[PDB]
């Protein structure tokens, strides 16, 4: 339950509001004052408040209050505001700092949601090489069977293509080496074309 | 050939500490093996006979290696180690999904708690039984201080 | 006509070579054993006149699952 905001506006410290706005109707503004007037000089007259040592001694107390509420009264109204308002704040920051970690607590679990469904990626890799590892054999099993027939048949011929080669060389030189151990008509035929050069 | 392309990043994030060694190398392998897919055509050239038809004058030897070689049954090799890893993905899946509901509940238990902590009476009208019961940090420990004020007099 | 002769002729005298691998050669074959084999040697080790049976190993694999 929420206080109120003001008192009951009191009159020099002492008599309420109510009182001067009760005997209005009846006595004007000046009705309380003169009541009040009223009072004290019979009070007095009469020896219903006798004046002694206690008159001044009440005098110098009632000055001494009155300058103290009047001088240090708005200190202690705003002291005591100011502790309010210091509390206050304080709850007000612990509350929303309260919030503010458990709004962390929630986002950090949704973060690790999100990992929890990026999981798959190690077991799509192992796949990955897995089939990666299978075909690279494979294709280097199909090159190496390839590769072994084709140097088989490529062998055969080179040996087919340099035994032609030499074949052909001592056939060539042989020839010529052969001849060589092998005429008046060319004789003659010499000088004839000679004569037929013009 | 058909291949899941991969995140590297979100690969990263996923791997304990236990076994980034091994993250390290699966990666290491897969770029090897991609790198060796690229500098292997993908079926040998099959070399004519005609070649070796025409100019191989030997006799009919060519002719058999190639029928050996038309007959040749060369080895296909089988997986024998995807079928486990779908296994163990089947796994990691359950254990995942089972993880992720009780983060759900802890998420749930959250969001009820904020709801409390955000429908606060206002502090101006709160009695100090309901800032003991919002925030139990702040109650007298009357337990291990019995006395009055219920608290070390440094403390106040 | 010396060179014409020589040429044909000498076709001739070689192509009458039914007995003869290698028209009338008495040599050269000591040498050709060096050069065949320096040919088969650097061409392959194995026997290259039969057909090469083919051994394959498999790739390795290893624990690979989530310790």
């Amino acid at each position: 339950p929420p206080l109120p905001e003001y008192g009951g506006k009191v009159r020099y410290g002492l008599i309420p509001e109510e009182f001067f706005q009760f005997l209005y109707p009846k006595t004007g503004v000046t009705g309380p004052y003169v009541l009040g007037t009223g009072l004290i000089l019979y009070a007095l007259s009469k020896e219903i408040y006798v004046i002694s040592a206690e008159t001044f001694t009440a005098l110098s107390v009632l000055g001494v209050m009155v300058y103290g509420i009047k001088k240090y009264g708005p200190f202690v109204a705003d002291f005591a505001d100011k502790l309010n308002e210091q509390k206050l704040a304080q709850l007000e920051e612990a509350k929303q700092a309260s919030i503010q970690h458990i709004q962390n607590a929630i986002d950090t679990e949704k973060s690790q949601q999100a990992l929890v469904q990026k999981r798959h990626y190690l077991f799509d890799v192992q796949r990955n090489n897995i089939a990666m590892a299978l075909e690279v054999t494979y294709r280097e099993r199909l090159y190496r069977v390839y590769k072994e027939v084709k140097n088989r048949l490529d062998y055969h011929i080179s040996v087919q293509n340099m035994m032609r080669r030499k074949e052909q060389e001592h056939m060539i030189n042989w020839v010529e080496k052969h001849v060589v151990q092998s005429t008046i008509a060319k004789c003659i035929a010499d000088l004839k074309l000679l004569a037929k050069k013009a | 050939l058909a291949l899941k392309t991969i995140d590297w990043v979100a690969f990263a994030e996923i791997i304990p500490q236990n076994q980034k060694a091994i993250a390290s190398s699966l990666k290491s392998w897969n770029e090897t093996l991609t790198s060796r897919l690229a500098a292997l055509p993908e079926n040998p050239p099959a070399i004519d006979w005609a070649y070796y038809k025409a100019n191989v004058a030997k006799a009919g030897l060519v002719d058999d290696f190639e029928k050996k070689f038309n007959a040749l049954k060369v080895p296909v090799p089988e997986d024998k180690y995807t079928a486990q890893v779908d296994a163990e993905e089947k796994e990691d899946v359950k254990s995942c999904a089972e993880w992720v509901s009780l983060s759900k509940a802890r998420i749930v238990e959250y969001e009820k708690e904020m709801e409390k902590m955000k429908n606060l009476i206002p502090f101006d009208q709160m009695t100090i039984e309901d800032l003991n019961e919002a925030f139990p940090e702040t109650k007298l420990d009357k337990k291990k201080y019995p006395y009055w004020p219920h608290q070390p007099i440094e403390n106040l | 006509q010396k060179l014409f002769v020589d040429k044909i002729r000498e076709y001739k005298s070689k192509r009458q070579t039914s007995g003869g691998p290698v028209d009338a050669s008495s040599e050269y074959q000591q040498e050709l054993e060096r050069e065949l084999f320096k040919l088969k040697q650097m061409f392959g080790n194995a026997d290259m006149n039969t057909f090469p049976t083919f051994k394959f190993e498999d790739p390795k694999f290893e624990v690979i699952e989530k310790p």
